[PDB]
């Protein structure tokens, strides 16, 4: 369906739930591995860089409200709550100021070329989305609005040994 | 939270009839990088101080009789007896110790059919 | 028309352009060679203390009165900045607090925004004394009260008389902004260090408080929104601490 | 009065990892869990408290370099893993849980590991 | 900020490929037995195809090598000493005649260059220019043949390459010598226009591009499902 | 390591007539910055989990009948219970939860005396 | 560097239906870089793979050789390693994955219906 | 005559004038922009890994035999070091290794102190393979032995085949020195960062093996101290790990 | 053993004793072939140049006495007794100055390469060491010593020939 893309936000009274959340690892992640940069990357066995995330908010121009971006490293563990979420790196994004949000992903790793084919979950990088605050509307805008988002390469990325694609599976000649 | 569902009822069994038991977890308790599954079954008598009967699903404790065989690989996990008895008494779990937090099993009496 | 701030490389602000109240006309700064009554030369850490520390938002409703939250008690969860509360013993920094609210064209309201040193407050039983869990929780704001308390430890919140004994209505006298939602929806207020002391314990004493009351009571139709959200923000400036070096 | 339970009592073999799992029924913030050692000859032992919220786990020196510990919170479900198992290690062991600092406020259900070689 | 040498264009498109395998007699037998032939396109290989149709146009010369090995054959009057086995190799351009059977006139057209190869020596290549009237080969066509707007759907005439076609030179009297042809293609001077989005459902059919729905990714657990996890340990005490 | 010392005996008194206990620590419970005394009379009935009767030596704990009574201020710690009960029966420990390790007590049977 | 010469010797099968004349024999040599497919079985599709390097050789000429270049991800290749493949300080020890140099892979092109030719 | 080294502004040192063996001849330095296979800067920490990391004593007996030290597992558990280790991924550091012997005129002895690169190690059952338990503790020295192991997971510990397979007469080829009772006291070793890749895995990967053997038998009177202790002093030197930042 | 490298000496009262003794042939002789300078010329069938002898008093700081060194030429016999091995190239070596004594063997040769292969016993040159003086020490010092030898080249060497070592042994292939 064409619900995959969209993102919901509800309204109501959200305490502090999480909107989101995803793991940072192109080619591999169900989420990456079927957009222009994951299936560019498939063809190759190694690859490294940085990559742009773009957040849009489709809804009302009188709808405002807050949410947290969080991203944690490597190394760590996603973040549990909202708390937990604040005091690592985080931005405040707020949609009555502005109305998208970019975020350029670093890479720091220990060699200088992951792979496609590595096992390598829990070391990836995680990406979460936090109700700062709820969804405030006037009376007549819809209480419920979508977020969307985008994902890009930046300016630096290396590729290496190029091999065939996992996606095609039959090796029959048609006709 | 991370939980786990024994067998609806007790064992409700004969004296000296094998036993086979299972426990569904709700989520998996494989480590794909040390293989390894994380969960154990328990035995309290009523009244003293629990005890578990084999940990790791592999391993059984020292001191265990041989009676005890545990397996069950990925989010099902099961145990078998070859011998029940009737002064083993107690409530059998299947606790997990993947993650926080180390949630118990269901319980299962051992009952009077006799 | 609008503004992007970027403190902590890890923190991003949008704003508009508005009035900016300047505390009482100083702005924060470090300490100079000229006051000081200890000897260990504090340590300086800025890396991490001045990021933007976007607190819960808050319903305004019809019905709601205001609230309160004491500083510096309010950024004891906070990051980097409350392990540096527990980790030393003497501090000093001031504020900026930033107040934002979301409501369309068709709500109406005023609020006033207030920081008010050293507020203390009274309790609901004039003869027993307040507890320190009344006073203020961690970083969740207390309400005020439409009538009378009755509680025995509890602080008086009859919003009137802004729970330290005087008119609500002469609360201007301190760092204040109007926050009417006809014209304006933002509010900034730079708060420096003020004290009798040039350094004093973060968990023994509240510096100040930030109070948000309602004069204008929100009225809205019936097809909108029942309330609208209030957003507030604070970024530490000039932290300083003691030092934990041999001389 | 709230009740509480574990993993439950089976019979193992020595040298078998067992872990003894414990349920949950309270949030994970500044609070404390540990276990003991039920025995009428050696009386009663601690084994290691866990902090949830604390990020703090420590063993006793009659168990260090022995047994570990682990959990995870938002799973409620807390392991207590042992290795280089005993025989004489049998005991009802006991999931005491603290809501506070300093306490023992609620006491657990019981389990055995008494293993036969 | 390290090198990009190994995406470029050439690079990625210079890569030989196997694209055709058959096999010839060479004695009696139905005649459709005794030679090899192949209409050269890139829409047959579905791996070569998913790499062309990343763009819109192309425009390249073509490499073609030929790997022919021979075996005797089993049966009766089996061929106690033969000298050597001969090979013919021919390239008819788009618009040359072509045989309708070996042994045919055609085999012997001035127009159509050829390559008599001999069993035991380095296996024969060619090379064969941009031949088009257009200029530039193009993988979609949206449009049809006549003008009508009726014919073939999806068909452009300007992107034809010719005809490939194998047999034995050599006459042979005593047994069969069957025969295998590999063919390995690689495109040369390679320009690219007009990229386009890869293809997500899978091919059914060469000639269209003609579809089944697919959904546009894999399926996952929930909106906020991380990757798995990892249990408590040592670090995470 | 901090441990603390009980009675040499168990009561070994007949059925109504009040005990007083003392647990004698071997080092200081009280810390003089909130003046709050860090231990603990338990009690655990035979064959099931333990529990407690007053935290902190001068707070009872809520659903303990009125018989008990923590006192004892510095290292020693007593209690008393004016109406001793058959039904009763366990094993009396004071524990400190003061500082690493929570050591338990030294154990009081409730004997037959009639 | 690696350089890399290849000596084939071929001779007559004993057995019945002997061939009486044969044409030539020619071998296929494939090196399989690390990574790259490798056939299981003779006849195989791996056999005409276009990132393997092959040789076809007629008996009667000079030996076949090739030249491999230094093909590793490291800087240098490694004869003692102290470590693990892991970091979880477990696996194989003293391996490292650092020093693969591939495959040789041998076969006969022609296709034989008279005896048999070792 | 004596020197005083202070390294870290904790750590306080004392030695006499004595010969310095400066590794295969170079000195250990930060990563230049020259080789490189990653992307992000290595984050650079100085202020507390270099500083001197005192291992516990040995006693050297008569009938002993030899240890040996995995690097840089040594110092898993040594303060912030350690905690670069488990909170980075990739590493590079050199070190320099003091090693002091306490013994009077009146002893006498001869020892070797080598640093071994890539020290890989064969096991008692040469069908079996070698745990990781068994090559190295955290921080204690582990023995050599006179005579023949016989376990099934354990490394080789004969003292002349140094568990390498090589004569132990041989081992003057790395970077070593000699601490004779009769003329010499102590010994000095700079060793810089040998590998193949310019980072790799603290945890994966054991940089070099530094091995202590008696070649001349400790011997004295009756009335006398019946060891000698040994006395090893490590100091990283020029410490890199990868970067945790976006670019 | 670890015996093997510890040359004794024994205090007491030992007359003109021998300490040691042997013959100058790395590469062929059973105390060289298995050093480093031995096992690098065994790969070489010519070589030829002049080896660096050190010798170092393992002993008690407060020991006290002599030794003498006496080489023999290629030609010539070894001495039996103390007064022939004085009559000929000799040093005497004090532990009491000093520590190491440093002894350097010539190469006086007919041709310009020797041979590993090579029967030329008695034809090789020896070392050997004589008691000058006995061992003395005060009360409360150990009464006997150990003495190290190392041996290694010279400046100026040369081989030829490059050959196959005798020390492996096996032509079998591993697995």
């Amino acid at each position: 369906s064409m619900e995959a893309y969209r993102i919901p936000v509800t309204g109501g009274d959200q305490l502090h739930t999480q909107v989101f959340g995803f793991q940072m690892q192109p080619g591999l992640n169900s989420v990456f591995k079927r957009t222009l940069l994951g299936e560019i990357l498939n063809y190759y066995a190694h690859w490294s860089g940085s990559v742009k995330l773009t957040f849009v908010f489709c809804g009302s121009a009188m709808a405002t409200g807050k949410f947290l971006l969080a991203y944690s490293p490597p190394g760590a563990s996603p973040p549990q709550n909202r708390k937990q979420a604040m005091l690592g790196t985080h931005v405040i994004w707020d949609v009555g100021l502005q109305s998208s949000c970019v975020l350029c992903i670093p890479w720091i790793s220990q060699t200088h070329y992951r792979l496609v084919q590595q096992d390598e979950y829990t070391s990836a990088g995680y990406v979460t989305c936090w109700y700062q605050t709820g969804l405030i509307v006037p009376p007549g805008a819809p209480p419920s609005c979508t977020i969307l988002c985008f994902a890009s390469a930046c300016n630096d990325f290396s590729v290496r040994n190029l091999r065939d694609t996992p996606f095609i599976e039959q090796t029959q000649l048609l006709q | 939270y991370i939980e786990a569902s024994q067998s609806p009822s007790s064992l409700a069994v004969s004296v000296g009839e094998k036993v086979t038991m299972s426990c569904k977890s709700s989520q998996s308790l494989l480590y794909s990088s040390n293989q390894k599954n994380y969960l154990a079954w328990f035995q309290q008598k009523p009244g003293q101080s629990p005890k578990l009967l084999i940990y790791w699903a592999s391993t059984r404790e020292s001191g265990v009789p041989d009676r005890f065989t545990g397996s069950g690989s990925g989010t099902d996990f099961t145990l078998t007896i070859s011998s029940v008895k009737a002064e083993d008494l107690a409530v059998y779990y299947c606790q997990q110790y993947y993650s926080y937090p180390y949630t118990f099993g269901g319980g299962t009496k051992l009952k009077i059919k006799r | 028309r609008v503004r992007s701030i970027t403190l902590g490389n890890s923190t991003i602000t949008t704003q508009e352009c508005a009035n900016v109240v300047v505390g009482y006309g100083v702005w924060p700064s470090y300490l100079q060679d000229n006051e000081a009554t200890a000897e260990d030369q504090p340590t300086q850490p800025d890396v991490a203390t001045c990021r933007f520390y976007t607190l819960d938002s808050i319903q305004w409703q019809k019905e709601s009165d205001g609230w309160w939250w004491k500083f510096p008690e309010a950024l004891k969860n906070m990051g980097l900045f409350g392990q540096n509360m527990e980790y030393h013993y003497l501090g000093r920094s001031g504020y900026t607090i930033h107040v934002q609210c979301n409501a369309s064209k068709f709500h109406q309201g005023c609020l006033l925004v207030v920081c008010v040193p050293e507020a203390e407050m009274g309790c609901s039983d004039v003869e027993r004394e307040v507890v320190a869990a009344s006073l203020s929780s961690e970083d969740t704001a207390k309400s005020f009260s439409r009538t009378e308390s009755n509680g025995q430890h509890t602080v008086q919140t009859v919003v009137y008389n802004a729970g330290m004994g005087v008119g609500v209505g002469n609360l201007t006298i301190f760092p204040h902004q109007w926050i009417n939602l006809r014209t304006n929806n933002s509010a900034t207020i730079v708060m420096p260090y003020i004290n009798s002391v040039p350094m004093d314990n973060m968990f023994r004493h509240y510096n100040f408080t930030l109070m948000i009351i309602p004069f204008a009571k929100l009225e809205y139709t019936e097809q909108a929104s029942n309330y609208v959200p209030i957003t507030v923000t604070v970024a530490p400036m000039c932290a300083e601490y003691n030092g934990l070096r041999l001389a | 009065e709230v009740q509480l339970q574990q993993s439950g009592p089976e019979l193992a073999r020595p040298w078998a990892s067992v872990k003894i799992s414990c349920q949950a029924f309270y949030t994970f913030s500044n609070y404390g869990m540990q276990w003991v050692k039920q025995s009428p000859g050696q009386g009663l032992e601690w084994i290691g408290p866990f902090y949830p919220g604390n990020a703090d786990t420590s063993y006793n020196q009659k168990f260090k370099g022995k047994a570990t510990l682990t959990a995870d919170k938002s799973s409620s479900t807390a392991y207590m893993q042992f290795s280089s198992l005993t025989s004489e290690d049998s005991a009802v062991y006991y999931c005491a849980r603290v809501v506070a600092t300093t306490d023992f406020d609620y006491w657990g259900q019981g389990t055995t590991v008494t293993v036969s070689s | 900020y390290h090198s990009r040498t190994e995406s470029s264009i050439e690079n990625f498109l210079c890569r030989a490929a196997c694209v055709y395998i058959a096999t010839y007699a060479s004695a009696g037998g139905t005649p459709t037995e005794r030679y090899a032939s192949w209409r050269i396109n890139t829409r047959q290989m579905v791996q070569l195809r998913r790499k062309f149709e990343l763009f819109t146009y192309l425009r390249f010369d073509m490499e073609i090598t030929f790997v022919i090995t021979s075996t005797q054959d089993p049966g009766t009057q089996l061929a106690q000493d033969m000298p050597v086995l001969t090979h013919q190799i021919m390239y008819i351009p788009p618009g040359g005649p072509v045989p309708n059977s070996a042994t045919d006139f055609a085999w012997q057209s001035s127009t159509n260059p050829s390559i008599f190869w001999t069993e035991g020596c380095a296996p024969a290549r060619m090379s064969v220019p941009f031949i088009s009237i257009g200029n530039a080969y193009s993988n979609f066509y949206d449009g049809w043949s006549h003008f009508t707007q009726e014919g073939v759907y999806g068909f452009n005439s300007l992107n034809n390459m010719g005809h490939i076609y194998v047999r034995h030179v050599n006459e042979q009297s005593l047994g069969v010598s069957t025969s295998t042809l590999r063919v390995y293609f690689k495109p040369k001077h390679v320009r690219a226009w007009v990229p386009r989005p890869p293809r997500l459902s899978p091919y059914v059919k060469s000639s269209n591009v003609n579809f089944k729905p697919t959904a546009v990714t894999t399926e996952r657990k929930d909106i906020n499902d991380v990757g798995t996890l990892r249990p408590v340990g040592y670090t995470n005490h």
